[PDB]
């Protein structure tokens, strides 16, 4: 529109070629990757399991683009964002399905396996402790997998030594610990102090509709107001808006298969 | 684009100070090579690939366009296809020929060409080398057990050379960027293939953590050559293109011919101008299409002491107009010297001599082969070691004989003039020539059965004997 | 009116130039590992939908002269002037001339087998080959590639169709040496009366063992249905449909110069505006004047026209005439201009489709085969190539057709079909009496019916050799 | 058709004037020949000295 | 006229053929409004025209 001022928009999710402040991206230099993709870990360690159909659940979202933004600030925006999209989504689904955390839909998880089994080990880091929390699944047949921890407690782990082989029990190249591989998780639940270990093949998920994106430029997002609070029109408001959707299942096979170490 | 065609950093040529193992044990400097590529050399060659197929700066720079009201008109000429395809069909778009002195040899050659359909793959690498400037081929023993020849797009090749005088190339790489065609993924994964003297090593690797090569799955493969299996063809010394010396004139004109677009979309080309105090209503300016008589009543102006004075009223056309003299010369100067600089014929400042098109077209190409010529040179310079990699082969599976030479075999160039079979008859066979009936029919077609008239010319010359 | 609920009230660049538009569908897998999981397949019907299909479309509503100006009423006037939307064909003059000049003059064969080249020469009678090859040379030329499907018809024969590129595509192996895996024929069922919404795609997926039919929509995403009696066996031992590419980009041979069509559009159109809507030329009249109307229908045949200003007069007594005044005023605009302009985009678009600009070319001497021959010079180097890339595709035609043949018996195992010759021929204008000349001097011979066969004088080239023994006959006595 | 009305005037003494306005193309002009003269000399003295 | 509203997950997973089971009856449907329209001047009939009416 002729808004001199630019649109401010609730929630502030849509992108913008002008600041509040007045400064314009022009020639604007394209960002660049200051960090590694985080591969979604259930879908690294869990059983992948064949579904024609829905338990399912769907996630989505959508981002909104002032079309200034998409020709002047830049271009290729929507064509680079859609894999950042699917690191959110593997992100929710993780977090869902280890944590229970994030409003997961499922009533299954790993966390609340744990709390159910009590197959929890106060402590700190130690071999003893290690082969203790190993046990917990070999007493009941099951043999660990692997790991699953905060990357920052490798500090922790590079002091733990074998007093028979008089060896590092942690291999920080190989990133594997007693022999098992460690994935490390970045979101912020999981405490420094705190390890997991299972044997993820009973943890098995499905995903029935792959990420789909569908980009359009003409619905209206009822969510996102105007200053006035009327609802945002794309067309009418110049804007574009991608919407992205999948669906995933997630089922645990044998809620015994997982133990948990943390803190005393 | 001046960024990048012109930066020192692209264009280049890779050196390495130690042997193929001391390499190999160091991987990794492999992978500062793959990403020094990728940050300097790649984006030239995109550059020039997309002028090739037309997506000029013009196109794709909408930054700075309007569009509110009036129409784009964003423009691309695509020059740089009519300076490749004249140039590259005026060198290679006439088969090289073979000659040897020896037939084992010659037909193991031209074996290996026909089942390779060579005719093609040397006109694609004639292509390669005029837009991008160097070409690279690979030729790998197939499953099938047969000799194999492919192209190697430039955008994704490179060979790394000895750092001696000679420079032998100790290694070459390829890598792609696999995708399926629905994810994306940020971890932009790289497929990478490390061809040495011995074999074919491959990794994975991405960009986001560093290019860490990883060895694939059944890494190593082994291959039957003595020395490394791709080779580089260069369009000259330095390895520059055709058109990439001219892309800034492209560029001009371009412009040029949407500023004029954009002068013709945007402007009326004439109005009626009426000037005066006057009433007009807007329902009778319709009838303007179709009225004879204009008629103007101006304003009379009473004074209050009785005054009578007359507006001043006035009507004419009026239509826009623009310097036709300075902009036409500019842009013919513009056209003319993307020809010259280019040797390419001036098609639109041309004129042509009685009937003969061979001599008028030597003379006109004259520049063009001038250049050609070190083409050629560096061309056949090629051609050899692709020659030094088959006898290799051949002697290892024992397809002939371990006596063989193959580095005698001589490259013979023709140019794709136009040729003019009535006048070659003549001289030929003027001159002491012979020619079988079958052959010489051959030649005409309107001769529907080249073959069944033989056995009615034997009937008619059967008959003339009674 | 809120452009969302438009729906419930009943009420080129971004296409040729997308980047997803050209790619080369290829797949990791093997032919089975894509065949067990057809879903695939889905993914790829439709990307090319989406992506692909939409830049073949203009390219063909540029050949139909359908171009951009025609159907773009969107920013229009019609309160009323007349529209004069006009569309000018460059893209059927440019396609027409150089496929013409292409495959106008039929492909010969030649083999050192008489059996292999008798059995090529039969299928290719059988199937009108020439034609055929004529119709891949169009596709080639409009949309830069063209498909042809073989299959074993029902009456036992070997039958070649033109398959049509806006619903054909291949999958390639993924290795550099890219071999075909699959290729997709899907056709958007229609009846006459409804106008309906469901294409009801049917789909045939073609592999290197059988043919495989579905049903499908749009709507339920391409969900793949086997159809009833879906798998077909054919004989063959590859993929049956090949491709052709009309240059290693498979570009267009216009398709670079839409913009300079849609220029040349948008100039002459803008044209006509101003000769329509503008006077030609009109009897300007000013000044304080009594003009009758009725009178005024005199001005076509008046010779004299009498301006009698009006005469003021002053309070205290004064006189002063008023200003008349009258002459023509005519139309004008920038011919040289404009005219310049216009022809530079009609020069442009010749030049870079190396096709004789007709407005600017003049001929000499009589030869029409050399002043041919190098004009299209420029065109000649393009043709050579596109030559190899087309007898590249004939070699995998003929490579299935021998296959077929011997799973039949038709033709002994031992034969081999990659020696033939694949000779071509331009169609640049000939010359028979310099041709005869040349043959009959430097030693060649002709039977007297067929040099009576070569002029249309002779109205009955056969009986003239009796009514010739007749003379002969009588000259002995 | 552009219609221009031109501004009345009215004098405190009650005289009308009328205000002038005026309407036309305008177009960007350079010396084409004195240009294509020096780069035509340019060129020529570069082969020229060149051979 | 009439719209039909669906759940595209309902379009994936339960019917991926319904819209094209529907067309027949909404042809149906539209020929029984016409009908009863014009013969037995029911339904709303917007013409002011009719069997029953004249």
């Amino acid at each position: 529109s002729n808004n001199v001022k630019p649109q401010v928009f609730n929630p502030d999710n849509v992108m913008m070629h002008e600041k509040k402040d007045g400064t314009l991206m022009n020639e604007f230099t394209t960002p660049i990757l200051q960090e590694v993709m985080e591969n979604s870990k259930i879908m690294q360690l869990g059983k992948y399991e064949p579904m024609e159909g829905t338990r399912a659940f769907k996630l989505g979202v959508i981002l909104p683009v002032t079309k200034e933004f998409l020709n002047y600030t830049y271009s290729q925006f929507f064509e680079e964002m859609k894999p950042m999209i699917a690191e959110a989504f593997y992100k929710k689904f993780d977090e869902a399905g280890i944590l229970n955390q994030g409003n997961n839909p499922f009533g299954k998880s790993i966390a609340q396996s744990i709390e159910k089994t009590n197959k929890v080990i106060k402590g700190d880091f130690t071999q003893d402790n290690i082969i203790d929390l190993e046990a917990l699944l070999e007493d009941d047949e099951l043999e660990a997998n692997a790991f699953i921890s905060k990357t920052q407690n490798r500090s922790l782990l590079r002091k733990i030594v074998d007093p028979e082989t008089k060896e590092r029990i942690y291999d920080r190249n190989s990133d594997s610990l007693d022999g098992l591989p460690v994935v490390n998780l970045k979101s912020s639940n999981l405490k420094r102090g705190e390890l997991i270990t299972g044997d993820f093949d009973k943890l098995i998920y499905g995903i029935p509709q792959l990420i789909e994106y569908k980009i359009d430029e003409t619905a209206q997002l009822s969510t996102v107001k105007n200053e006035d609070g009327t609802p945002v029109n794309l067309f009418e408001q110049d804007m574009v808006a991608l919407r992205a959707t999948m669906h995933v299942a997630l089922h645990i096979a044998d809620d015994k298969a997982f133990a948990k170490l943390v803190p005393a | 684009n001046i960024n990048y065609l012109f930066n020192d950093e692209a264009n280049v040529v890779y050196t390495y100070d130690g042997t193929e193992s001391d390499l190999l044990q160091n991987v990794n400097e492999v992978s500062k090579y793959i990403e020094h590529h990728m940050d300097y050399q790649r984006p030239r060659l995109k550059v020039l690939s997309d002028y090739y197929e037309g997506k000029t700066k013009n196109l794709v720079e909408l930054t700075r366009r309007k569009e509110e009201y009036m129409a784009d008109n964003r423009v691309a000429h695509d020059y740089a296809s009519y300076i490749s395809d004249f140039i590259n069909g005026y060198f290679l778009g006439n088969p090289i020929q073979y000659q040897d002195d020896d037939k084992d040899v010659l037909e193991a050659i031209e074996a290996f060409n026909d089942l390779n359909d060579v005719e093609s793959h040397n006109r694609s690498l004639g292509l390669d080398l005029s837009i991008y400037g160097k070409a690279y081929e690979l030729m790998i023993r197939n499953q099938d057990d047969e000799t194999r020849l492919y192209k190697s797009d430039a955008m994704s090749t490179f060979i790394i050379y000895d750092n001696t005088v000679e420079r032998n190339s100790i290694a070459g790489v390829r890598y792609l960027r696999t995708k399926p065609i629905d994810k994306t993924d940020e971890d932009e994964v790289f497929t990478v293939d490390l061809f040495t003297s011995h074999g074919v090593y491959r990794y994975l690797t991405n960009r986001t953590n560093g290019l860490k090569l990883t060895p694939r799955e059944n890494s190593f493969e082994s291959h039957s050559f003595e020395r490394m299996p791709i080779t580089e063809f260069s369009n000259n010394e330095r390895r520059k293109g055709d058109y990439e010396k001219v892309i800034t004139l492209i560029d001009l004109y371009d412009n040029a011919e949407s500023d004029t677009a954009n002068y013709m979309s945007d402007l009326n080309d004439a109005m009626l101008l009426i000037k005066g105090n006057l009433n007009l209503d807007p329902v009778e300016v319709r009838k303007q299409k179709e009225a004879n008589v204009l008629f103007l009543e101006p304003t009379v102006y009473v004074d209050a002491e009785g005054r009578e004075t007359e507006g001043s009223v006035d009507g004419g056309y009026i239509y826009k107009q623009y310097d036709v003299q300075g902009t036409e010369a500019y842009k013919d100067r513009l056209n003319s010297d993307i020809h010259m600089f280019t040797n390419t014929p001036n098609m639109k400042d041309d004129n042509f001599s009685g009937t003969q098109s061979g001599e008028a077209m030597k003379y006109k190409l004259f520049g063009l082969e001038q250049r050609t010529k070190t083409k050629e040179g560096l061309f056949t310079k090629g051609l050899r070691r692709r020659a030094k990699l088959l006898e290799t082969i051949l002697k290892n599976t024992r397809s002939i004989d371990a006596n063989k030479d193959f580095n005698t075999v001589r490259y013979v160039y023709n140019r794709n003039l136009p040729k003019s079979l009535i006048e070659e008859l003549k001289a030929y066979i003027d001159s002491g020539g012979k020619i079988s009936q079958t052959t010489l029919m051959s030649l005409f077609s309107f001769f529907q059965d080249p073959e069944l008239e033989v056995k009615k010319i034997e009937e008619d010359e059967k008959e003339s004997i009674k």
